[PDB]
């Protein structure tokens, strides 16, 4: 029956089989590898049969919130009511930590191009807009490359691949805002204006980019797609555990031996992931101090969590933090944890979009406390108010990147209050 | 059941003589009933929901040693507060006031929505947010 | 005008982000002169350019 188990995934179950770039990246190499095989008669399914296959295989979005994929893709499975369709791929990879999306684009720009156009007929759209990070200059160009090829070969345009469906697929590029790959600001950079989120609920999926139906969606939610449709979404869900399903990217970056980016199967225990393919921590598996499992956003753990913590939402969740991107970072213990903090806390002041008031106001405020407590210069009983702070961002925001800040300020005075109290008995013997 | 031995007087209320007003601040004034117009300088709108009798502005000159505002008017801040138009109108009509009555002007409901500040193809899209 | 061909017809203020990019490339910064100039072309009004110059940090205003 069902595994308790999970890792050791095999080369012929792995998704992204060029994840590091070791074989041509251009549609022969793409081909060779079994991208665009039978894309044909995935489109004449219909998008019933395609969103079916999702709904089964128990995907959820890669970007880090982690909805339902197949759920939330069938929100535009409605009839036209006179508006154009469009699919928004979300590309910006800002995350910190986070780079699983860079290999994609760079190396299988041919799976994200296939999956544009199975992701498109589901939903039923006209062409999809990849909105790929400004700074991703020459990924942005291989996609470009492979999309001519892909234009060339009748694989999407007119009649796609011989299915009487029309697709087009845009890049367009972004001007260096962490913001823009929030879902809605990001479709308010597409228009032209500055990179705020909008209010829900209108919903992309009603009101979206040029004011019609759209879905966005990460890379690796939509360079996966096609290889369920394939493969079945039978197999796909034999990963992980049950909503957990699937094969994920792991970014283990910081204080590791061979940092690096590879696939594993879901529900991970963080412990293997790190020894097997990192290297593990750098002295070993006993000078870790804590580990951000899912990127900036997501709050930190202890090693004490890290023995036994598998690498899934669930898991995670119950551990006090997230899943996130997948993007482990690892601190060792000549790390100074609270400094380590203070700089994310510094990144979402400089990323804070400025439209809404609690994270206009409260994040810069965080970070003049952060840039205090490293120095020691505070009080004890201003970390209790810095969690109230924290408290009243999280929630009252417009966009997720509020709470983004919030949770890293919770982890460090959940799992280190004591080494924050410490370093103001330091400052204060001394100022005296 | 009011065992008091009532009367009956069928002529209107009035009590000009007995208010002890001087003739010239009865017969010569205007009362102004009305529902006070919102500060337009606030939103809040818990100063507009009462009704109010002001009388005429009269003459306000400097005083000569301090150049104060001097007045003759023994009504110019008198201000009195009612609960409905109704009661307002009786109070006037008592006293033998003269009095203008202006309908309240409340605000006409209005049709919001957030999403159409991003239409596909009406001019209620924003070029900035 | 191929960029602008990328976006719907009635909303070529889709352009202002990769129109500003190309005045960049070609000048190495945005002088004044040339946020206008993209603000005249895409008929956007000149003040919803600076917004997005001014938001976006690759954009060197300087
Ligand atoms: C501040 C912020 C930054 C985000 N950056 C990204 C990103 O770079 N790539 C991505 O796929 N999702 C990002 N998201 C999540 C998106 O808003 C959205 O949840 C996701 O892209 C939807 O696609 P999915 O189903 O593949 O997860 C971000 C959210 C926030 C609040
Ligand atoms: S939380 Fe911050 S980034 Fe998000 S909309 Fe509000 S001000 Fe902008």
């Amino acid at each position: 029956p069902k595994k308790t188990s999970f890792g050791s995934l095999k080369d012929e179950d792995r998704i992204f089989t060029n994840l590091y770039g070791r074989h041509d990246w251009r549609l022969k190499g793409a081909q060779s590898r079994g991208d665009w095989y039978k894309t044909k008669e995935i489109l004449l399914k219909g998008p019933d049969w395609i969103l079916g296959e999702v709904k089964t295989s128990g995907l959820r979005g890669r970007g880090g919130a982690g909805f339902p994929t197949g759920l939330k893709w069938s929100f535009m499975n409605k009839p036209s009511d006179g508006r154009p369709k469009y699919l928004v791929v979300n590309a910006d990879e800002g995350e910190p930590g986070t780079c699983k999306d860079r290999e994609i684009i760079r190396h299988d720009p041919h799976k994200l191009v296939e999956g544009c156009l199975v992701g498109g007929r589901a939903m039923g759209a006209r062409a999809a807009y990849i909105y790929i990070r400004g700074e991703f200059y020459n990924e942005a160009s291989n996609l470009q490359v492979a999309i001519r090829e892909a234009y060339e070969a009748g694989l999407i345009g007119k009649n796609a691949c011989g299915s009487g469906y029309d697709f087009d697929v845009f890049v367009v590029r972004g001007a260096g805002a962490y913001i823009c790959g929030e879902e809605t600001a990001l479709i308010e950079s597409i228009e032209g204006k500055q990179g705020k989120p909008r209010l829900k609920p209108p919903f992309p999926a009603d009101v979206g980019v040029f004011g019609c139906p759209t879905t966005v969606a990460n890379v690796e939610t939509v360079a996966v797609s096609p290889t369920i449709c394939r493969r079945g979404g039978a197999w796909f869900a034999s990963f992980g555990r049950e909503r957990n399903s699937g094969t994920k990217l792991f970014n283990i970056s910081g204080h590791v031996n061979n940092p690096c980016t590879v696939e594993e199967e879901m529900s991970v225990p963080l412990k293997e992931l790190i020894e097997k393919h990192a290297g593990g921590v750098t002295g070993g598996w006993d000078n870790l101090l804590a580990v951000i499992p899912g990127g900036s956003s997501t709050p930190l753990i202890p090693k004490s969590v890290c023995e036994t913590v598998l690498m899934d939402f669930d898991a995670l969740i119950q551990a006090q933090t997230g899943l996130g991107t997948a993007a482990v970072i690892v601190m060792d213990r000549s790390t100074d944890i609270v400094k380590a903090i203070a700089r994310l806390i510094e990144f979402y002041k400089h990323e804070s979009c400025g439209q809404c008031t609690p994270c206009r106001e409260g994040v810069d405020w965080m970070n003049k406390v952060m840039a205090r407590f490293v120095r020691g210069d505070a009080r004890p009983a201003e970390i209790d108010s810095l969690w109230e702070i924290s408290k009243q961002i999280e929630g009252h925001t417009i966009c997720a990147l509020g709470d983004g800040a919030a949770w890293p300020v919770q982890g460090l005075i959940r799992h280190f209050r004591p080494e924050l109290e410490e370093r103001m008995q330091q400052f204060a013997q001394q100022h005296q | 059941t009011r065992d008091t031995q009532l009367i009956t007087v069928d002529e209107k209320l009035d009590i000009t003589t007995i208010t002890g007003v001087p003739e010239e601040h009865i017969k010569t004034r205007k009362a102004r009933i009305f529902v006070p117009a919102r500060n337009n300088m606030q939103s809040g709108v818990n100063n507009t929901k009462k009704w109010k009798m002001e009388f005429d502005t009269r003459e306000r000159w400097e005083n000569p040693l301090m150049g104060w505002a001097s007045t003759a008017d023994p009504l110019s801040n008198l201000v009195l507060t009612f609960s409905t138009k109704e009661d307002a109108v009786a109070f006037a009509e008592k006293n033998g006031w003269s009095y203008d009555v202006e309908e309240r002007k409340v605000p006409k409901p209005k049709s919001k929505s957030y999403g159409a500040n991003f239409s596909w193809n009406k001019r209620t899209r924003v070029s900035t947010k | 005008e191929a960029i602008v061909k990328n976006y719907p017809e009635g909303h070529k203020a889709a352009a202002v982000l990769p129109v500003l990019d190309l005045a960049q490339r070609q000048n190495g910064w945005l002088p004044i002169s040339a946020m206008n100039k993209v603000a005249e072309i895409l008929q956007v009004p000149p003040m919803r350019v600076y917004e997005v110059a001014t938001f976006y940090t690759m954009y060197n205003r300087k």
